[PDB]
DNA sequence: CGCCGCAAACAAGTTGTAGAGCTTATCGGCAAGGAGGAAGGAAACTTTATTGCT
DNA sequence: AGCAATAAAGTTTCCTTCCTCCTTGCCGATAACGAGATCAACTTGTTTGCGGCG
């Protein structure tokens, strides 16, 4: 939880690709009725 | 307001002038406005909406 | 229908009547703006008016 | 693009390219609804992808015109987009259209409104069928942020209710009554103790032990009533 | 005092000729470089005057110029140049919400700037 | 329940137990106080004039 | 946001005199006011010369005020804020006093805070020929080019000057600006 | 209206304001300002902390009071993490320097 | 945090139609110019195979055809953000540092003085910061969590929702057509218009109505983006991080 | 160089005050499927209760 | 009191199972109507920067 300072930084792909744990691939979400991803 | 027509002057837009833009506006009760107006230059120009 | 069920419903004008005694409401009726559509804001507006 | 023939690709893009204002004048009533009936762009997309599988796969010895070949995958794909968009089932909005137009010729045909029955009778399936597809169909999507109404006193966001909330001392005096549980039971019979442990303390199996004494559990059942009745001698609330 | 923290350059050797700068930090550098380190080659200076509101974003923190106003433009103009921010104004520690750079806290905060200095 | 014990509990705990008072909006660092309490019987609170 | 007191002393070198505000009329800030809680500059005199009381700075309290008032001093220096030169902070003597506790700054403190503050609060309620000496005093003008006019009366040759009523011990009473070349009777 | 505890907020879980629906005060800015005035940390640490986001804190201060304990620990409020969360999304490589 | 896979770059725009850009302004190039490419309008040179022609010298398609038919192999002309993003590649930084400090050292007449400064410490960040300027573009995106922009129901079943899973939405379906396009090598023009829906979704989702004009729901209302998560008042810090509603209070 | 025009962008605080919709109009048949669905039931399996023996 | 037996009862599992429904994808048949706008905003406003713009 401690820590010192900010910094920012630019996001390199590979950063996303790290930070990431799978791709979305359709818009949807749920369906209509049961009320579910 | 009304509609119809309207007339006024704004006093030193570009201030550095320091001068009077006199214009006319109109309106319709139902429809496109119009605008009619001066330049610094002492020249007429035109403007819908 | 809906034009007609929405601004008696939807409007700004369209107001709860202010129950609490006859003066409420019969000036609350007898009551004046210039607000609303083909009218004006209160932060662009000034003091002139 | 191209085939492995060229003037059956020159004639084909130029026949392409003839009837895309045909993409357009058709497009240009299916105008205000949904908003990418605002868009417009989508739709042009659609049509051309739509053309080339016509195209792809005209056919010539029919003699209809490829235009009237056209104009079924052309309307297809439209809907198809627009379907996409949506993301309730179908037959659903067949009962809607239909109950439209029912309602509407039937309005007409009394002169007045509102008199259910009537829509029962016309569309004889039942009356819990429309009573339900009320529900289903005209029920439809809003907003979270919107602002509440007498300029921006709050918002939705603020007017909300919760029912699944975090409490502090269930799970606290359940951790007794757990304490409460060995309290009672570590005074009693080897497995039994270590069979309501494990299950109940680390959420383990129950009958894994029944399979390991290999007794039927009828014994099981007994002292586990017996715990019960034990874990009745003590006051709590929380009921 | 606030609004003047910024000087321009008259001469070089140290940094670029004429770039805007903090005259405090002209004065350290002179402090230090004109000093027996070198008769010199760093460099004199005018001096320069701030309005309030573009000096206040004018700033070494980011944060607090972020916090207000214009903070997309500030965001951008930092994070193309690696900035880092180190936690010294107020606003930094309530943001973060660690104890105030002074007061009561003051103690603490020293303590954790000798830890800072003490690893 | 609201038994006596309640009140005297509360009278045994609120001594020497201060808290802070606040007016909006907040100019300047008096505007807001602390005091020390004294309960009273009703829905409105007491406060000394001259502040 | 960023401002407080780091050091106790910076032992910074010299800042700004406060000379009374008196222009117009009549005095409008009393020297002493201009003293109360300030640091010294300096060692610093009296009329009759060479007599200090600071070295290079006291607690400039009401006896200090006093015991000046009883003399006819006119200008004196301040170790300002301006002045002083602590890198990320400041001192203490050069602020001096808090004046809702009554004594020495101590260190620690956040001041444009309160600066801020105090000057915020007010602001609210706070939008809503000839030259003729009226008493008798010494006469006293600086940095002037002036002639003689024809007539035998001074007349101004430099816009620099203005007018002084200084009184008989030598404060002064009035100040009032004269215009190049214009007409004196004295 | 009065409030010691009760509901919460759900996308940052801090308190609501109404008495219709059992709502908590607000501590403006310029309350600060004046607390900095005075000085006074451990205070304004506190109703940032607990009294407004840190779960645990509030959590753990609240078993401390009734074990008659009055005393403090600290932790971080989640709407700065969600702040964080924004800049990268907004595509960005925010982060920030362990001790 | 999840991610989106894309078929080709974009690029951003708080990079671009900001006060000065930090793109265009590092290569000495107009606005209107890069506009026109990214827009779909005009080609440009990458690198003239004959130096008949220049780099950076842009190319309507017209007078494009021109030198077309005239050379075809010896140029290398495009339109969009992989052009761009290869000029990004190409160029080195320390020469163009050492002959700006250079020639600065000429004439340091006022303007021209500011403007060599102002290059010069763009490089020198790109330098220091570690940062690759190529990184400009956008060809991979980030997810954010649901409970951020969430999809909860009401009493009478019905619901409410974030708008930023809209834009999300368009973005895919598009994304997914070019994908479907391509794999037909279609007539290119179809790909050029799918593009430009594109990077103006893209752009969208960060800030509606800044470049081209909003999108709104059926209210007439815009599809709030991000940026006014962190805005104004109503932006966290102003109203939720340093203004806070408090327990144990009351009036 | 010194206009000129254009474009950006801030606009008190904290209470409360009640409630939200929709211009809409959005194939249509076939198939094949794959999920689900209900049935009533079989069946480990589990659980109770009533008499036997240490 | 501890220990088991026989009988009865309710099961959960659970698994199929065949009815029925339901949803994902495709392709089709007469012929031609028009390049949108569509219902909005009322011009806050002063200061400041930068691109032109001479
Ligand atoms: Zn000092």
């Amino acid at each position: 939880e401690e820590f010192d300072a900010i910094k920012i930084a630019l996001a390199s792909p590979d950063m996303i690709r790290s930070w990431s744990f799978g791709e979305v691939k359709k818009p949807e979400t749920i369906n209509y009725r049961t009320f579910k991803p | 307001r009304s509609p119809g027509v309207f007339f006024d002057s704004d006093k030193g837009k570009t201030h550095s002038s320091g001068k009077v833009l006199y214009n006319a506006r109109i309106i319709p009760y139902r429809g496109s406005w119009l605008d009619f107006e001066f330049d610094p230059k002492d020249n007429l120009f035109v403007r819908i909406d | 229908s809906a034009a007609v069920k929405e601004f008696f419903g939807s409007s700004q004008l369209s107001q709860f009547m202010d129950q609490n005694n006859p003066l409420s409401e019969i000036t609350h009726k007898r009551r004046i703006s210039a607000l609303g559509p083909g009218g004006l804001t209160r932060e662009r507006a000034g003091f002139e008016v | 693009n191209s085939l492995y023939t060229a003037e059956g690709v020159m004639d084909k893009h130029s026949l392409w390219q003839r009837y895309v204002p045909l993409v357009r004048h058709e497009a240009l009533r299916l105008q205000v609804r949904l908003p990418a009936s605002v868009e417009l762009d989508d739709l042009l997309q659609a049509g051309g992808i739509g053309l080339l599988n016509a195209v792809e796969r005209y056919d010539a010895l029919q003699g209809t015109a490829f235009t009237t070949y056209a104009v079924q995958r052309i309307r297809g794909a439209m809907l198809d987009e627009l379907r996409s968009r949506d993301w309730v089932p179908r037959s659903v909005r067949r009962n809607a259209r239909e109950v439209a137009q029912a309602i509407g010729q039937l309005e007409q045909e009394l002169g007045r409104n509102a008199t259910e029955t009537e829509v029962a009778e016309r569309l004889g399936i039942d009356i819990a069928d429309y009573r339900q597809m009320l529900l289903d169909t005209n029920n439809s999507q809003l907003f979270s942020y919107d602002e509440w109404r007498e300029e921006h006193g709050d918002s939705i966001e603020l007017v909300t209710d919760d029912h699944q909330r975090e409490n502090p001392l269930q799970q606290l005096l359940d951790s007794n009554l757990r304490q409460r549980v060995m309290e009672a039971i570590e005074t009693l019979p080897e497995r039994e103790k270590l069979v309501l442990t494990l299950y109940y303390q680390e959420e383990l199996n129950l009958k894994e032990i029944g399979a390991v004494l290999e007794v039927g559990e009828s014994r099981v059942s007994q002292l586990h009533s017996q715990a019960i009745k034990r874990l009745r001698t003590k006051l709590g609330k929380l009921l | 005092r606030q609004m003047l923290r910024k000087a321009t350059i008259v001469n070089a050797g140290s940094s670029d000729f004429l770039e805007g700068e903090q005259v405090e930090y002209s004065r350290v550098k002179i402090a230090n470089r004109e000093l027996e380190a070198n008769g010199k080659v760093g460099a004199t200076y005018s001096r320069d005057l701030l309005g309030i509101t573009k000096a206040s974003l004018a700033t070494e923190s980011f944060i607090s110029a972020a916090s207000f106003q214009e903070t997309t433009r500030v965001l951008t103009e930092a994070a193309v140049a690696g900035k880092r921010d180190e936690l010294r104004g107020l606003k930094e520690n309530v943001i973060v919400g660690r104890l105030i750079p002074a007061g009561t806290g003051y103690a603490y905060h020293q303590d954790r700037m000798r830890r800072r200095a003490a690893g | 329940r609201e038994e006596a014990v309640v009140w005297d509990i509360l009278d045994e705990v609120i001594r020497e137990h201060p808290v802070l008072l606040n007016r909006a909006p907040t100019l300047h660092r008096l505007g807001i106080q602390a005091f020390e309490p004294v309960l009273i019987e009703g829905k409105a609170i007491q406060l000394h004039p001259l502040v | 946001q960023d401002l407080v007191v780091t050091e106790d002393d910076c032992g910074t070198h010299e800042g700004i005199m406060m000379t009374p505000v008196i222009e117009g009329g009549d005095v409008k800030e009393p020297l002493r006011d201009r003293v109360l809680g300030r640091v010294t500059a300096e060692d610093v005199l009296k009329p009759g010369t060479a007599d200090i009381l600071v070295p290079r700075n006291t607690l400039l309290h009401e006896q200090w005020c006093d015991l000046l008032e009883e003399n006819s001093v006119d200008a004196v220096k301040v170790r300002s804020v301006v002045s002083c030169d602590t890198d990320f902070g400041v001192c203490a003597h050069c602020y001096g006093r808090d004046l809702a506790r009554g004594h020495i700054i101590n260190k620690g403190e956040a001041i444009g805070v309160i600066a801020a503050q105090s000057i915020g609060e007010p602001g609210t309620q706070l939008t809503m020929s000839s030259i003729q000496v009226k008493n008798k005093g010494s006469i006293k003008l600086s940095n002037v080019k002036s002639v003689v006019n024809s007539s035998g009366k001074l007349v101004i040759t430099s816009r620099n000057t203005e007018l002084k009523l200084i009184d008989e011990f030598g404060r002064t009473k009035e100040s009032y600006k004269v215009p190049y070349g214009a007409v004196l009777a004295k | 209206h009065a409030r010691s505890t009760g509901s919460y907020s759900l996308v940052t879980q801090q308190p609501l304001g109404g008495k219709a629906q059992f709502g908590g005060q607000r501590f403006g800015e310029m309350e600060v300002w004046a607390l900095e005035a005075y000085g006074a940390a451990y205070t304004l640490q506190e109703m940032l902390t607990v009294k407004s986001d840190d779960v645990n804190g509030r959590t753990k201060m609240y078993k401390n009071i009734v074990d008659g304990n009055h005393q403090m620990e600290p932790g971080m409020p989640e709407s700065f993490n969600v702040l964080l969360k924004e800049i990268r999304s907004l595509g960005i490589n925010i982060e920030l320097e362990d001790e | 945090m999840g991610h989106i896979e894309l078929a080709s770059p974009t690029a951003h725009i708080w990079f671009l139609k900001s006060l000065p850009s930090r793109i265009g302004l590092l290569l000495d190039m107009p606005l209107r110019d890069i506009e026109r490419v990214l827009y779909f309008e005009s080609y440009v040179v990458i690198e003239g195979g004959m130096t008949n022609l220049e780099r950076q010298q842009i190319l309507t398609e017209e007078q494009y055809l021109d030198a077309l038919e005239e050379f075809g192999d010896e140029f290398d002309a495009k339109m969009g953000a992989e052009a761009i993003q290869a000029l990004l590649k190409s160029m080195d930084l320390e020469q163009e540092c050492e002959q700006l400090r250079e020639e600065l050292n000429e004439t340091n007449s006022e303007t021209k003085r500011k403007k060599l400064t102002k290059r010069i410490k763009l490089l020198e960040a790109f330098v220091q910061s570690g940062n690759k300027p190529e990184w400009m573009i956008l060809t991979v995106l980030p997810v954010l969590p649901p409970d951020l922009r969430p999809l909860v129901p009401l009493d009478g079943g019905r619901f409410a929702t974030s708008d930023l899973n809209d834009l999300y939405r368009r973005v895919i379906n598009r994304n997914n057509r070019l994908k479907r396009l391509l794999d037909l090598a279609a007539p290119d023009i179809i790909v050029r218009n799918e593009k430009r829906m594109l990077q103006e979704a893209v752009d969208a989702l960060l800030d509606n109505g800044r470049r081209g004009r909003a999108i709104t729901g059926s209210n007439k209302r815009p599809l709030k983006s991000l940026a006014d998560m962190i805005k104004g008042k109503q932006g966290r810090f102003r109203q939720n991080l340093l203004g806070k509603r408090v327990d144990y209070s009351g009036r």
